[PDB]
RNA sequence: CCAGGGCUACACACGUGCUACAAUGGCGCAUACAAAGAGAAGCGACCUCGCGAGAGCAAGCGGACCUCAUAAAGUGCGUCGUAGUCCGGAUUGGAGUCUGCAACUCGACUCCAUGAAGUCGGAAUCGCUAGUAAUCGUGGAUCAGAAUGCCACGGUGAAUAC
RNA sequence: UUGAGCCUUGAUGUGUAGGAUAGGUGGGAGGCUUUGAAGUGUGGACGCCAGUCUGCAUGGAGCCGACCUUGAAAUACCACC
RNA sequence: CGCGGGGUGGAGCAGCCUGGUAGCUCGUCGGGCUCAUAACCCGAAGGUCGUCGGUUCAAAUCCGGCCCCCGCAACCA
RNA sequence: CGGCGAGUAGCGCAGCUUGGUAGCGCAACUGGUUUGGGACCAGUGGGUCGGAGGUUCGAAUCCUCUCUCGCCGACCA
C-alpha cells in the first residue's frame, strides 16, 4: 500500500511431507476453505503422477514448476504521456507462486473425470511441458519480448 | 414378388406376458418377446378408468364424516 | 424393457431407471422395488424376464404415464371451466399459489418478450 | 364504529439478496468436534402413534442443573461417470398438518407426483488486508402463525500487496 | 567497356537413407604410377558457409573396383551434353 | 485471328524466376491496456490458391490445355 | 403531351438486371457510463417493397395498368 511493507506470513509445513512450497500449493487449490479437501486432492495427484513419472513426490514435482515458472512479465507503466507494457523481472518468490497459479487454473480448465485426474495430467504434461500452463508462460515470453524496447 | 429386393420374411416365435405365445412371419430376425398383446391389453377395464371421473359431494361426505 | 408403456433406460439401476415413467419419483420406485424383492443396485440390463414381469404388476398399482396426464389435465380443466380463481389464473397464465407477480413469475409467463 | 376488500395487482425497467448451473460434487450409510442465546397465558423431555409435517400422554424448568438441541461443512465406505444427466429445484396437480374466530383473495410446513429456466453469465460493476475474504451451520429479536431480511454466534479457513 | 552467339582446356545442381557440392543411364567392374605416391601447409576461390577443388611446393614410387547402409551409380577412366 | 501478363481467408498484397520449409495488411472475435473511447502489443478463427490432365522419392509454384478479366498492337465474305 | 426513370423500415440510400430468404446508415427502444444531459459503449426491435391485375409451382424482381414525383422536348414556316 502507501506507506506499510508488511513482511509475509509463516505457513506451516505439508504434513506429509515438510515443505512450504507444496503447502503453499494447496492453498491455491483451495476453496471455500475447505482444505482437508484440497489436501485430498494433491496427495492422490502427487503419488499418482510419482508412478507415471518414476521420480518421488517433490522431485516430480519441482521439476514440473520450472516448465510454467516464468521469468519476466508486463505491467503496464505510465510516466510519459500514454501508458505502455514495459518487461520487469518477477521475483522469484512470486516467480513460482505465479507458477502454481497457472497449474490450478490450467487444470481447472481440463475436461478430465476428477480434479485429482485433472490436475496429475497438467502437472506431467507440463514435466514434458505440451499443457496450456506452459502455453501461458510462452505467451507471456512472447509480449514480453515483443515489448523488450522498454528497459 | 421380384426376388432379392425384399427383407428376409421369415417365420418367428412371439411370447406374451399373458401366456399368449403366437407364431407369426416377420422380420424381427428371431424370438420375439412381448409384454402386451391382444388378449393381454386392458381394453376391457384399463380404458374405463378415467371414464370413472368420481365425485365432489363425496369428497366432501368424506371430510364432514358425519 | 417397457415397464408401464415405455422404459428403455440401460446402464442405470433400476431405483433411478423407473423413474422415466411419468408417475414415479425416488420414494414411489423405492416402493416398487421393495414390493418386487429386487436389490436397486442392478441394471436393467442384468434382469432377467422373470424379474421384468413383477415389476410390471408391481408399477400396474399406481397411476402411471397413460391415464396419469388425462387426470391432471382434467383437474385442470375442472378448474378453469369451474370459474374459480385458481382456474381464472390458469386460464392468462399466471402463478396460482399466491405469489408475486411485479418482478417475478418468469415460469408461468414465458420470457419477457417486449 | 363496523363488515368485506386492498396494502400481495402485472405488458415491463431497476436495486438488494437467495438457490443454482455440479465430480473440490450429488445421493446412501456410519461417525467426530462448537460457541452464543431464549424459555411460564412459555420452553417442552421421555414414551406411544403417524412415511412425514405432527398428535396424544406428559416429567422438568423462571433455569451453569430442565427443555428448545441430533451443529453442519468434516471424516470413512459405497454408488453415480460428465450427461441438462442420480445436476438444478422452479412451477403445477393431488393428499395433509399446525396456528388462528377464520388460510378464497393472501400463511408456513409435510407427503406423493411433476421436474422448467439454467452448462459460469455483454457493456459494465461491487466487497475484502487475517482469523479477514470465502464457506458451513446455530441462535435471537419482532411474533398466535408467517423471513432467503436484520442482529448476533461459532466451525473450517485462504490468496495478495512490487 | 561490353553483351550475345560460338571454338575449347576447365567447370555444374548434399530431400532422405545416411561416408558421399554426383545431370540422366551405363560402358564396363578397375583405372593408377617411378618422362618421381596416400596423407598435408596454404594463397585463395566457392558456399543452403553443408562442404569439395586445384597451384610455388613440403611430403615425395603408391593411392585404390562395385564392398558399407543406397531410391542411384562413384570427374578411379568414361561418352555426349 | 496472336504476343507475353494478372486470377491467392470477408476484403487487398508478397514469396513465381533459383521447385519441397502458404506468409502479411485490414476487418471480425479473445486477452492485456485506460477514468472511458481511440490507438497499441500477444494469441486465435477463417482459404489447400478460377477449373481440367502430366511427371517425380514430395507440388499450393513448373508443363500444357480450358474459362474470365485484360493491356495492347492486328483484322477487306 | 411522349420517353425515360424512379417509388423499398421514421428519413436517406442498396437489392431488381439474371425469380425462391430485402439490406445500409441515421433515428428509435433497453441497459451501461456521469451529479445529470450530450457523446461514447453494449444490446434489440421495426418493413415485407406506391397501388392493381396478370404470368409462374412461386413475383421486391418478369409483364401490363393506372397513381405519385423527377428528367428530356412539345420544333420549321
Amino acid at each position: 500500500p502507501r506507506r506499510r511493507v508488511i513482511g509475509q506470513r509463516k505457513i506451516l509445513p505439508d504434513p506429509k511431507f515438510g515443505s512450504e512450497l507444496l503447502a503453499k500449493f494447496v492453498n491455491i487449490l483451495m476453496v471455500d476453505g475447505k482444505k482437508s479437501t484440497a489436501e485430498s486432492i494433491v496427495y492422490s495427484a502427487l503419488e499418482t503422477l510419482a508412478q507415471r513419472s518414476g521420480k518421488s513426490e517433490l522431485e516430480a514435482f519441482e521439476v514440473a514448476l520450472e516448465n510454467v515458472r516464468p521469468t519476466v512479465e508486463v505491467k503496464s507503466r505510465r510516466v510519459g504521456g500514454s501508458t505502455y507494457q514495459v518487461p520487469v523481472e518477477v521475483r522469484p518468490v512470486r516467480r513460482n507462486a505465479l507458477a502454481m497459479r497457472w497449474i490450478v487454473e490450467a487444470a481447472r480448465k481440463r475436461g478430465d473425470k476428477s480434479m485429482a485426474l485433472r490436475l496429475a495430467n497438467e502437472l506431467s504434461d507440463a514435466a514434458e511441458n505440451k499443457g496450456t500452463a506452459v502455453k501461458k508462460r510462452e505467451d507471456v515470453h512472447r509480449m514480453a519480448e515483443a515489448n523488450k524496447a522498454f528497459a | 414378388m421380384k426376388k432379392d429386393i425384399h427383407p428376409k420374411y421369415e417365420e418367428i416365435t412371439a411370447s406374451c406376458s399373458c401366456g399368449n405365445v403366437m407364431k407369426i412371419r416377420s422380420t424381427v430376425g428371431h424370438d420375439l418377446n412381448l409384454d402386451v398383446c391382444s388378449k393381454c391389453h386392458p381394453f376391457f377395464t384399463g380404458k374405463q378408468r378415467d371414464v370413472a371421473t368420481g365425485g365432489r359431494v363425496d369428497r366432501f361426505n368424506k371430510r364432514f364424516n358425519i | 424393457a417397457r415397464i408401464a408403456g415405455i422404459n428403455i433406460p440401460d446402464h442405470k439401476h433400476a431405483v433411478i431407471a423407473l423413474t422415466s415413467i411419468y408417475g414415479v419419483g425416488k420414494t414411489r420406485s423405492k416402493a416398487i422395488l421393495a414390493a418386487a424383492g429386487i436389490a436397486e443396485d442392478v441394471k436393467i440390463s442384468e434382469l432377467s424376464e422373470g424379474q421384468i414381469d413383477t415389476l410390471r404388476d408391481e408399477v400396474a398399482k399406481f397411476v402411471v404415464e397413460g391415464d396419469l396426464r388425462r387426470e391432471i389435465s382434467m383437474s385442470i380443466k375442472r378448474l378453469m371451466d369451474l370459474g374459480c380463481y385458481r382456474g381464472l389464473r390458469h386460464r392468462r397464465g399466471l402463478p396460482v399459489r399466491g405469489q408475486r407477480t411485479k418482478t417475478n413469475a418468469r415460469t408461468r409467463k414465458g420470457p419477457r418478450k417486449p
